[PDB]
């Protein structure tokens, strides 16, 4: 819409975004990963029992 | 040097993108991450005392 002229951001190529927009090369090459919580090992005080 | 004398179109291969090159030839968009890698045989192990 002109408000910006450039997008200086974490912008990853896509299909159907480089259809509207020019992009460039890639700063970052990476892809999408799964962030989950770590099972942190709770102890009790009669565990021996 | 196969597309700068527009001997062909396209030069599909293990070609790495940069800048001398995109200088000459119109570079695609990379569809595989490559680069610069050290390749080495692996160390010997050594157990640390107090294991
Ligand atoms: N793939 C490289 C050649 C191999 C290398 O990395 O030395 C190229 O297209 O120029």
């Amino acid at each position: 819409s002109g408000q910006a002229d450039m997008i200086v951001a974490p912008l990853t190529i896509n299909n159907e975004r480089a259809q509207y927009i020019e992009f460039s090369k890639p700063f970052k090459y990476q892809g999408l990963t799964i962030l989950v919580k770590k099972e942190i090992p709770r102890s009790t005080l009669d565990s021996f029992m | 040097g196969e597309v700068v004398m527009k001997r062909a179109y396209m030069a599909v291969g293990s070609l790495t993108i940069n800048e001398e090159r995109s200088e000459v030839v119109d570079f695609s968009v990379p569809f595989i991450e490559t680069g610069i890698s050290v390749m080495v045989s692996r160390s010997n192990g050594t157990v640390s005392p107090s294991a």
